[PDB]
RNA sequence: AUGGAGAGUUUGAUCCUGGCUCAGGAUGAACGCUGGCGGCGUGCCUAAUACAUGCAAGUCGAGCGAACGGACGAGAAGCUUGCUUCUCUGAUGUUAGCGGCGGACGGGUGAGUAACACGUGGAUAACCUACCUAUAAGACUGGGAUAACUUCGGGAAACCGGAGCUAAUACCGGAUAAUAUUUUGAACCGCAUGGUUCAAAAGUGAAAGACGGUCUUGCUGUCACUUAUAGAUGGAUCCGCGCUGCAUUAGCUAGUUGGUAAGGUAACGGCUUACCAAGGCAACGAUGCAUAGCCGACCUGAGAGGGUGAUCGGCCACACUGGAACUGAGACACGGUCCAGACUCCUACGGGAGGCAGCAGUAGGGAAUCUUCCGCAAUGGGCGAAAGCCUGACGGAGCAACGCCGCGUGAGUGAUGAAGGUCUUCGGAUCGUAAAACUCUGUUAUUAGGGAAGAACAUAUGUGUAAGUAACUGUGCACAUCUUGACGGUACCUAAUCAGAAAGCCACGGCUAACUACGUGCCAGCAGCCGCGGUAAUACGUAGGUGGCAAGCGUUAUCCGGAAUUAUUGGGCGUAAAGCGCGCGUAGGCGGUUUUUUAAGUCUGAUGUGAAAGCCCACGGCUCAACCGUGGAGGGUCAUUGGAAACU
């Protein structure tokens, strides 16, 4: 993170772009039946782009209004 | 206007026109309204080692006549 | 960034401070052998005495001293003669 | 606010009260695709909600506009189960709907919005003015004739009680308080009170 | 020094003066010695000028200046008026 | 007394203990999606990290020398008979200096400080206080000096280092008076001690400016002057209590604790320095380490209580880091000096300079927090007789849904199947009075006219009046003429036109009100909890419905509540977690009956105080509400004063 500690961080949702070096924004919250990993990241904040096609649950997992 | 007029219960009379009484009172607690005695050792000046140890001695407050004193004394309600 | 006001402040103490000195070290002299013709029992004991208490209230209604150092200096004077 | 179909929202509910009656063409218990079927029965949390609904959209309100109306009800010594229904039928939306300027309550709401009633002086444009008991409620000058206006008064007759009305450039007066006889009583105000303890 | 001010309260563009005698040096809105009244101007039609008189006097008598708008305030009651009988007497 | 609810989860099934997870509120919030406005607020919480640039403290010619500018008396006339050549009465204007005052306030920040820093209540017979106000007494007589200027040298510079002149409300000498101080008497107190007459000796000030009338004068009004008293103010020191986590910190001190002297401080004092004495503090938590400005208040809670210190007020501390003094009433000083240090900048390399935790702004850090704006018109501050100037305090404008409160985004009708898109036991039930299309409104949008409160002054010049004078100016007061407005052509008000352009956002198993159908088939994925998905998924993904509520919605973070899961109110220890393996005992806590008694605890009533703002209540002003203002519960914490005497 900004801090210098390691973490592990789910990533909601279908499709991601998540290579390696990306800067990608973390968000709390602890996902179970997952050991080791208690954080989200914010899907669409810094480098992460969007679901590939959502349109009902939208807000989360970070897409704008189609047409 | 007039000054504070502890009496209280010396300590230890050491040398050089020094005693030292122990005023105690009962604070409250605070949480739990049970009283607590406490001691406060004031030290006082005595003019000329008149007050001995195990006397009661009613004191007032002065200007500070040393780095610790701030107290003199007054009456001495009684000894040993 | 200096301030056009202060750069005339520093002037005006430097000018004012050499006038204070002077005469407050002057003070301090007269009365250094003034305490000291108070001993001995020496002739002037009644003229360095009146130029002792004379400079420091000189000195004490300009504001070189308070007037309480003047007065316990001259009471140091006085009570001793 | 809400601009929608009251008919909708008077099948799920009571009633609106547009007409006489809004219930009475599809089937009265739910508007879509599950309406005309066995009608699952309802817990207490559920109407405890239904009838906060069916005086929100009876009025037109929405919340923490009926919620911020509702604790200043708090204030005073009467009942507070029924002293939010009073105060909250002398608003400038109720008052211009009871004593009839409109055929409804929306166009009464949109009748106090564009500045038509100059009450008690110069004008309240607020379809949320608390009426003080005993002040008048007109017309604007400027518009004294229209066909919204003149041609909704002689159908909606029953000026309710403490209230005055006259021909008059139509001079309303607002008595008093009214009371929960002279109130509608179809929505019961004494399960709201318990859906804001929680 | 001493000296009659105006402390604004109230809110944007409606401004509301309490008068206060204080000293010269601390803050507009800050601490006060005495408040004596109040003045507003953004009112009907008066400027709604209330002063207890007889404490204002308690003031002007022993060092307290008005400064340019009090000293209208204290004209348009009428204290300044009768403060001349105190060093005429 | 308007004051208190719950649910899910251990099991094949119960009861109990017990944690966990939700439903409610808030925020200096952030983020994702979306986004007409309006009004009030709020907006670097991180790096007290480094700062480019403007710019926040100046003012006074009525303190006075100089200067500079230039009208106005302005010659002879170069004859171009008006160009001034210079000369001038120099009116009057401007400033670089000297000097007075202000720079110690306002403004910022919370690093340090567990402490008389702060809160509250006291004490000073141990205190200082410029301006302001009041009362008296005065203002006499002389002197020399130095910036500016002229000249020289160093330096491209900016500034140093010399030489000679000049003025003052600058500085200095001498007279004249004190209730100061030191010697001697007579009251009262709370230990030193005070207050109020006395009476003797020494001591100590100073300013002139701009007016008025009349005597070639000599008194004089305005406000500077200094002397002594008071009052008002601001400040200082001392004291009782109230102040975080650790004992896996138990010995701290050595000017430390007293003494007697001396110095010195505004002032008392181990405040400092000499000698003499061995004290001082500490389980009631000395010390040490760590953390933290404190409070009013704010948030939460039925209360008890818990949490926080943004904004707004009070106080303290700090001003790149660490010491120090000067000037002054006031500083050991945020846009002052000196020294030391770490950085940074200019350079002709000869030596010079700078400190945004002022206002905007930049880089960097960061999930995150804005314009290098306008104005002194209001209120306040400084300096001035005053006009007035300076005021990044403040008043406003700008940006941001950051919050709160208001309005919108249009309804009156009416095919209760027009189209088409879901579902379908396809005939139909839905979206749905939804919707085309008929009739009107214009909050608002825009253009186009009108338009303001805030704004009362000071100042001049007139009229009285009051004090004072020989008299008049002038001053104090009273009125009445005219004067100025950043916002702003803004608020707002009249008309003109149009249903135009102005909704999304998360949930649908059960808590928790709102579901069917396709896709997918332990995959892709959901999940606050229990848990959903393996071919008929109401929990995944989409589509039609519906619902919560809305210019917002949802997620995350943190805090309180639910949590009676720290229980004084209000829990426990046979077996669920919990009785030391038992003695002897220190400190502490607690303690049989009666009488007398005192008043510490206790109860009761007299004050005083716990500022303002806010919370609660009642009115007033905002077109309502937010908000703002005024009057009240009221300070109930505490201290001072009477009483009561059962209980400790």
């Amino acid at each position: 993170l900004s801090n210098n500690i390691e973490i592990n961080a789910y990533i909601p949702g279908i499709g991601h772009n998540l290579q390696e070096h990306s800067v990608v924004l973390v968000r709390g919250g602890r996902v179970k039946d997952l050991p080791g990993v208690r954080y989200h990241i914010v899907r669409g904040a810094l480098d992460t782009s969007g679901v590939d096609g959502r349109r009902q649950g939208r807000s989360l997992y970070g897409t704008k209004k189609p047409k | 206007n007039d000054r504070k007029v502890y009496v209280g219960k010396v300590v230890s009379d050491k040398m050089d026109k020094t005693i030292t009484v122990l005023v105690e009172t009962y604070k409250t607690h605070k949480l739990y309204g049970k009283r607590v005695k406490y001691s406060k050792k004031y030290k006082t000046h005595d003019e000329n080692n008149s007050a001995k140890l195990g006397d009661i001695v009613k004191i007032q407050e002065t200007r500070p006549l040393s780095a610790t004193k701030r107290f003199r004394l007054v009456e001495i309600v009684e000894e040993s | 960034a200096n301030i056009k006001s202060a750069i005339k402040r520093v002037k005006t103490t430097e000018k004012a401070e050499a006038r204070n000195i002077s005469q407050k070290s002057a003070m301090r002299t007269a009365v250094k052998n003034a305490k000291t013709a108070v001993s001995n029992n020496a002739d002037n004991k009644n003229e360095l005495v009146s130029l002792a208490v004379k400079l420091v209230d000189k000195a004490a209604q300009s504001n070189l001293i308070h007037s309480n150092k003047a007065d316990r200096i001259k009471s140091q004077l006085m009570t001793a003669n | 606010r809400f601009r929608g179909s009251n008919w909708k929202k008077s099948r799920r509910l009571g009633i609106s009260l547009s007409g006489t009656g809004k219930e009475l063409e599809k089937r009265p218990y739910a508007p879509g695709q599950h309406g005309p079927n066995q009608r699952k029965k309802l817990s207490e949390y559920g109407l405890q909600l239904r009838e906060k609904q069916k005086l929100r959209y009876l009025y037109g309100m929405t919340e923490r506009q009926f919620r911020n109306t509702f604790d200043i009800a708090g204030k005073k010594f009467g009942v507070h189960g029924e002293n939010f229904m009073i105060l909250l039928a002398s608003r400038l939306d109720a008052v211009v709907y009871s004593l009839g300027l409109a055929r409804t309550r929306r166009q009464a709401r949109q009748l106090v919005n564009h500045g038509h009633i100059l009450v008690d002086g110069k004008r309240v444009d607020i379809p949320s003015y608390s009426v003080k008991p005993g002040q008048t409620i007109s017309v604007r000058e400027k518009s004294q004739k229209l066909n919204i206006i003149v041609e909704s008064v002689e159908i909606n007759n029953f000026v309710p009680e403490y209230l005055n009305f006259d021909a008059d450039s139509l001079t309303g007066t607002f008595v008093r308080l009214p009371e929960r006889s002279e109130l509608p009583a179809e929505i019961n105000e004494q399960l709201i009170v318990e859906y804001y303890s929680r | 020094a001493v000296k009659i001010r105006l402390t604004r309260l109230g809110s944007k563009r409606n401004p509301f003066y309490r008068i206060v005698v204080a000293d010269a040096r601390s803050p507009r809105d800050g601490r006060i010695i005495e408040q004596i009244g109040t003045y507003n101007p953004t009112s009907a039609n008066a400027p709604e000028i209330k002063v207890d008189e007889a404490l204002a006097l308690k003031w002007l008598n022993d060092g307290a200046k008005p400064t340019d708008t009090v000293h209208n305030i204290l004209s348009k009651e009428g204290i300044m008026k009768k403060f001349d009988e105190q060093k005429k007497a």
